[PDB]
């Protein structure tokens, strides 16, 4: 349910980095948990917090690395991908302030996409 | 149209506005028939656009059909000036659900006749073909395309229906309609066909008689077209009694024949005369 | 609505309404109680309202109509019942369509395609030779042919 | 004519049942038909079997229904050509008959029945061996064995 | 070539061939030029060989692919790619392709099947059984309808139409459809539970195929069948999208499956066909019957559940995942009688569409469904059917004398 | 069934199956089994039964089905009614379909060749030789602009066609479109400045029948004279429709095996090529490929009923039914795969002056190139003045020639 | 181990010849150590070939264990042991046993070893508790005759 320190992620889940500060009177594992299972909702389609960093810096800054089982998202759409990822999460109240770092697309959510019309090569020669 | 044994049965009009239109083939359809003719030139002329008249027989088919349980049908027409115009007049008949069309194969050629054949097998609606300029081209002996080239030619485009016409030479005609209705004819000069002309599985096409002819002569026919055919024809009661009386008395006939009863020996007696609605068919038969 | 207002007719001592029962296990010989029928939709009935109750094509129908007709045009005609006996084995296609106008061919021809057993449009087979007299009118050749046994009419 | 099932490669797989035949050969002659034990005793339960007489040579078949059928009084010959004891077209192979002396009697017209011939042994058809004379014979041929091949 | 120390990468896609060499050349160098047949990196790597088990003179050869190498989003293109001209190789006695591991990368670009196992079943509400359904034997339309009509009020799901019988000049496709369509509405408005009719939409051409769909849909019919091998995947795959788009149940046959796969020194093993069929598109599917009742067993186990693992034995080579996409139902090809009806039930689940008489149609029909319930029933109970087969069918137990008219005919 | 005293109507179908059954099975018992599980007066007839010439238990069987069972001009169809199951069969240890006897009826029916040899032999401005064709040996990974310049070179060398390579149709790394634009400008720059009509097929043999007929609009709006497609592994319906496209816009189409040698690969089993040789032409296609000679009896067989209009039943070459045609446009064979210049009078006498040469490089492209457009003139004039080939064909192919042109040395190496 | 009926065409995947000597339980370990290791099928005649003569042969219908042996194969005769004669005697048996795997490796698989009367068969676990890591054959199949009711 909650943050689970162990869930090395399989090659097929998406993942996602989120650089966080938490609200006053919260520890780690209750916020990243909270970010996790609120853009979820069997437990299988939820996500994990299979990482919490503090961020080698000033202070009360965090770093949440959050897998995605890949049955989520749609087969041919960025928009179900960020209506999922960042549809309400920053809604919530218990966070003094977050913002999305970075995404990680498994491979397998990437051959159907249509990608770039031409590229870099045949636009080059064209 | 579900309907086994018997021949079909074909009511004319005797002449009108379109409600008028509509009221008297409710009647003549009511009384017990299968099908309605329009008239052989009644197409646009300014009296009954094909719409208001569309409209109005399919209205009264249906009121029919449902009040008598039983399927019949009018063989509207879409003889057109276009092509494209002729097809529009088809959809719109499809649109009601009226499961017959008319055509005028010789003058309105063979090409759109072929593409309206081609258009009703996937509509599935049963085209009916009506000669309309048969004479100017095969009665004279000595010249012309006698009848039955025309109707082998019809048959292999298009049509579900064919007007033949009365039978009372007789050889001729009744060897032309084996000549269609069959699918493996052997040479036969008194008869008159020529060729072995072979059909290989291609299906048939019921000959109609028309004109000329009343309820009187109906055991002849139904003798010598047997049965898959398409029999069609004031009366001193209305259109709907007359109707009845014709429906009876080919039935009766039908009886007769089934019972082994020598149509053309007693085809003057054969009829009903008492009980089964004699009333309706009034024993009219004045002469 | 349930007009039926064209032909109407206007186990001899059957009830009306449950008349069907006679047909869904047909109890009874196959080609007797066609007129059961008739007698049913005289009454003002129409096959069409008797398909979802009995489960008969009125095609099926229509033949069964036919074949008791035969099977009476020969039971008042010829002795030897096994001829009658040979439709109430079944097998109907031998005696359909009767266009063999009086009873003499009715019998020629029932006899003689029990004699030879060809069903499978065998009747009309037969038929449009039998009904196809040999004088077609005064042609040549009626001299050496017969006229009532199909075998030398054909 | 004959019958003739071929024995195939790969078919030890998984033979449900089998039967087993003593073996008599072109060579050993038709005295040794005479001396193979007829009735094999099957006091079997997966198989086991005792014979009426000790036998050099035996051949395993499976429970072909014709072989199956035979029980008592069946015998297998080696022939080393097919072509000789075939009436028929042959494709130059050993050949392996089996034969039941209990129909030995010539009533088949069209059986086969294995015979003395003066070459040595040969399959002959029941009509011929009447048309001899010939009322009794080695064994009644039920089967014909062909060897497997590629 | 003939690299035999290699991971694949999870994502490459993996064949699994068996050929027998000619008498000279080495089975390595063999499976060398096999991979190579297929052509930088764009080369097919023979990462392994080996020796089958117990066989004289054939070996089980393994290659990898790289997946890009490949259509995004086709089957045809696959089969051209990985089996064109293999085969023409004059240097080998003989080789059948027998299993091809699709990595999950290749399977997200495919439809995959129109509705599946759960949408499917969930359409007709059928739940905890079996699908049953016969063949109307053998005619013109009216015979023919009012033929469906006895043979599926009593108590059949499924209605199949004869593979040869598509369109003829004795029978015009437009008025099978129609009177059909007739038969159905009538049956499944007097008993309520959704009935069905294959009906067979295979042209000459695509744009007839689409026509024939078409109509088929504006009837209301819920299911249509179609071939796939003869013809062919393009046709095939066009039909299945068009299934998604329109809601209908796609059903396949063989129908020329013994011309591949009938001996095992040629051709393609049926598992590949099936799982190229699962990957284009269709719900259900002609899988034989059973009386190697293990490889079929096994194929089907494959072509439903969406992890099968490796398994050499029940005959399957790689662990083939599916990421969720659905399955399809397997069809028990008819040759079965209502005494083989319990030890189908034994090994075919729940989800499996069963194909199949005296007194008439209809009575058969509604004996062979009630010897399907009270199987389904008695294992759900708790039995073994495959030693109380005699008994779960004792009698018409609580049952009128049709299907115990049925049982004595065992003989 | 099996009234082998009998004859079949001149306008029934016909099938001639090699089969061999399992121990304990009649012979005739067999031919009627498979008549009957294939198909009143609608039944199969085996109404012909012999053995095989020689060899051991293997029967030939001449089955004759009548017309009535057929779609009206369906490939597909007659295929699935004939060879639908009975393969599936459990008497039958081996059964291989060799040939088909398609009648006078039902072959008026099929659209046919979209442009049969003369047609577009006359189309494309070539006569007397046969058409030559290399294909494009830098299979894979190449660039849009890599290929639109080696084809450009492979062509102004003096060549017919630019056999596009099989397997590639789409890729990641090469996108139809892209290919298309590319090879089409090379084209018309080739032609533009070597004054002859070359085209160069392109493969459309696409996963989805949409996407065919939308790559095909393409292929024809750009100005192309040929496209290519691969009927086996698209099935015979996507290849009737794309006939039926190519005979409505003026394109040629040409066809390639890509598939057969897993229906055809051994001498007991499957379907014989011949067979699919006569579905294909009466499908759609002008160009098959028909193997290679370097057996030659049946290819030369399976040749003429692709490019004849009558031929008589010759159980030698591997015909069985004197199969007529109806005018029928026939169609161009293509011979490919593994050939040097050290063939060229050998397939100039096998194939005839009719057919298609394909082609799998001393110096480059170009010269290779012109290099092979030799004794496409040269052993084709010797032809033309009388002069062995299959025997003599060395001594006029540069040992008569002695030229410049660099196929002296390309020659030299083998 | 299976036990099987002899019993015709239960599966229906082929049928050809496999061959066994066959031994007697009261004749003992003498006759097991004796009989014909090598039975080879060949020529084209496919009479069997044994290395050398046996008195008693029978066969053992090619079920996959029977064919998994090759080599080694032996065929033991064990006859029963009633208390009652009315009460119903048990049927004769035969063992098929892979001489060639002697040695005791399988608990679970019973081995043939030699009783104080005949021979006997016993668990590999009891025979390497009894300190026994040989026996004269490894048992592969049971046997029951043929019951055609």
């Amino acid at each position: 349910t909650y943050y689970t320190p162990d869930y090395t992620p399989k090659d097929t889940d998406l993942l996602a980095a989120f650089r966080f500060s938490p609200q006053p009177g919260v520890p780690a594992d209750e916020a990243g948990a909270a970010i996790a299972a609120e853009s979820s909702t069997m437990d299988r389609y939820k996500g994990k917090c299979y990482h919490i960093e503090p961020v080698q810096g000033e202070e009360n800054s965090y770093f949440a690395f959050i897998a995605y089982p890949l049955d989520l998202f749609e087969e041919g759409s960025v928009t179900n991908i960020l209506t999922s990822i960042v549809g309400n999460v920053f809604g919530f109240k218990a966070i003094r302030s977050l913002r999305l770092e970075d995404i990680r697309f498994p491979v397998a959510l990437v051959k159907t996409f249509q990608g770039p019309p031409h590229g870099i090569q045949v636009e080059r020669d064209l | 149209l579900n309907k086994y044994g018997r021949p079909m049965l074909g009511c004319t009009i005797k002449p009108l506005s379109a409600k008028n239109y509509g009221r008297a083939v409710y009647e003549c359809l009511r009384g017990g028939l299968d099908f309605t003719k329009d008239d052989e030139n009644i197409n646009s002329q300014p009296f009954q656009r094909w719409r208001d008249r569309f409209l109005f027989v399919a209205d009264a088919i249906h009121k029919s059909q449902a009040e008598t349980g039983e399927i019949k049908g009018h063989y509207l027409n879409v003889t057109a000036p276009t092509c494209e115009e002729m097809m529009k007049r088809a959809e719109f008949a499809k649109e009601l659900g009226m499961p017959i069309i008319m055509h005028d194969f010789l003058t309105a050629g063979f090409t759109a006749n072929t593409t309206l054949a081609k258009w009703c097998r996937d509509n599935g609606v049963l085209l009916h073909i009506h000669r309309a300029m048969h004479a100017v081209i095969d009665r004279q002996r000595n010249h012309g395309i006698h009848f039955r080239v025309l109707a082998k030619c019809l048959r292999l485009s298009g049509g579900d229906h064919l007007h033949s016409g009365t039978v009372v030479d007789k050889a001729s005609t009744l060897g032309f309609v084996d000549l269609m209705r069959e699918d493996h004819i052997e040479a036969d000069r008194s008869r008159g066909v020529f060729f072995t002309q072979d059909w290989a599985s291609m299906p048939g096409v019921l000959p109609v008689a028309s004109g000329g002819i009343h309820v009187w002569h109906m055991p002849a026919l139904v003798e010598i077209f047997g049965d898959d055919s398409v029999l069609q024809f004031g009366h001193p009661w209305g259109n709907a009694p007359g109707a009845t009386a014709n429906r009876v008395a080919l039935e009766a006939c039908v009886q007769a024949r089934n019972e082994g009863r020598d149509l053309y020996r007693e085809g003057g007696d054969i009829l009903r005369e008492a009980g089964k609605w004699s009333p309706e068919l009034a024993a009219a038969l004045d002469l | 609505q349930q007009l039926y207002q064209p032909f109407r007719p206007p186990f001899r001592s059957l009830d009306s309404a449950g008349k069907i029962e006679i047909l869904a296990g047909r109890m009874a010989l196959w080609f007797e109680y066609a007129p059961l029928i008739s007698s049913l939709y005289t009454d003002g009935f129409t096959p069409p309202t008797i398909e979802e109750l009995t489960g008969i094509s009125s095609i099926e129908q229509n033949r069964l109509i036919v074949g008791a007709q035969v099977r009476d045009s020969i039971l008042q005609s010829i002795h030897e019942p096994e001829l009658i006996s040979a439709f109430d084995t079944g097998g109907a296609e031998l005696l359909y369509e009767i266009r063999l106008l009086s009873t003499t061919q009715r019998v020629a021809a029932a006899t003689f395609i029990i004699d030879r057993n060809i069903d499978s449009k065998g009747a009309q087979d037969l038929a449009r030779a039998i009904k196809d007299y040999p004088n077609r009118r005064g042609d040549v050749g009626w001299l050496d042919f017969d006229y009532n046994l199909p075998g030398d009419c054909l | 004519r004959i019958p003739v099932v071929r024995l195939k490669f790969g078919e030890v797989a998984e033979a449900t049942s089998v039967v087993v035949l003593p073996v008599c050969k072109a060579e050993e002659g038709e005295k040794k038909i005479l001396e193979a034990p007829m009735e094999i005793i099957a006091g079997g339960d997966f198989k086991v079997v005792e014979a009426e007489k000790g036998w050099k040579r035996w051949v395993v078949l499976p429970s072909w229904n014709p072989v199956a059928a035979i029980g008592k009084g069946g015998v297998a010959v080696s022939f080393r050509d097919d072509r000789k004891v075939l009436p028929w077209d042959g494709k130059e192979e050993p050949l392996l008959v089996v034969a039941d002396r209990v129909r030995n009697v010539v009533e088949a017209d069209d059986g086969y029945y294995l015979v003395v011939a003066e070459n040595g042994l040969k399959l002959e058809k029941g009509s011929d061996l009447k048309a001899r004379e010939v009322k009794e014979s080695l064994g009644m041929v039920v089967l014909v064995v062909r060897p497997p091949r590629e | 070539y003939y690299t035999p120390d290699y991971t694949p990468k999870d994502t490459d896609l993996l064949a699994a061939f068996r050929f027998s060499p000619q008498p000279g050349v080495p089975a390595d160098e063999a499976g060398a030029a096999i991979a190579a047949e297929s052509s930088d990196r764009y080369k097919g790597k023979c990462y392994h060989i080996e020796p089958v088990q117990g066989e004289e003179n054939s070996y089980f050869a393994f290659i990898a692919y790289p997946l890009d190498l490949f259509e995004e989003g086709s089957v045809t293109n696959i089969l051209t790619s990985i089996v064109g001209n293999v085969f023409g190789f004059k240097a080998i006695r003989s080789l059948r392709l027998e299993d091809i591991r699709f990595p999950v990368a290749l399977v997200k670009t495919f439809q995959g099947p129109p509705h599946g196992i759960q949408v499917e079943r969930d359409l007709l509400n059928k739940y905890g059984r079996p699908m049953l359904g016969c063949t109307i034997k053998p005619l013109s339309a009216k015979n023919y309808g009012r033929a469906v009509y006895e043979c599926l009020r009593g108590g059949l799901d499924f209605t199949k139409d004869d593979e040869n019988i598509n369109s003829q000049p004795f029978q015009r496709w437009r008025d099978r459809f129609l009177f059909v369509a007739d038969a159905i509405h009538k049956s499944q408005a007097e008993t309520g539970e959704i009935k069905g009719h294959y009906l067979n939409v295979t042209a000459p051409t695509c744009e007839e195929m689409m026509k024939r769909a078409e109509f088929a849909k504006e009837l209301g019919m819920p299911i249509i069948m179609h071939d796939f091998l003869t013809a062919g995947f393009t046709a095939n795959t066009t039909l299945a999208k068009w299934c998604r788009d329109n809601g209908v149940l796609l059903h396949i046959h063989r129908a020329m499956h013994a011309v591949i796969d009938r001996q095992r020194n040629h051709g393609i093993h049926f598992r590949v066909l099936a799982k190229c069929l699962r990957l284009s598109g269709g719900d259900h599917l002609h899988s034989g019957t059973v009386v190697d009742k293990a490889s079929t067993l096994g194929f089907v186990d494959l072509m439903r559940e969406d992890h099968i693992e490796a398994d050499r034995s029940r005959g399957v080579f790689f662990t083939q995942d599916w990421a969720s996409m659905p399955g399809v139902l397997p069809v028990a090809s008819g040759g079965i009688h209502v005494w083989h009806m319990p030890a189908l039930v034994e090994i075919f689940g729940d989800d499996s569409v069963l194909q199949f008489h005296p007194w008439g149609n209809a009575p058969g029909a509604t004996a062979n469904r009630v010897a399907l319930e009270a199987c389904v029933q008695a294992r759900n109970e708790g039995r073994d059917l495959y030693r109380e087969g005699g008994d779960i069918l004792r009698e018409a137990g609580k049952w009128s004398p049709e299907l115990a008219a049925a049982l004595d005919l065992w003989k």
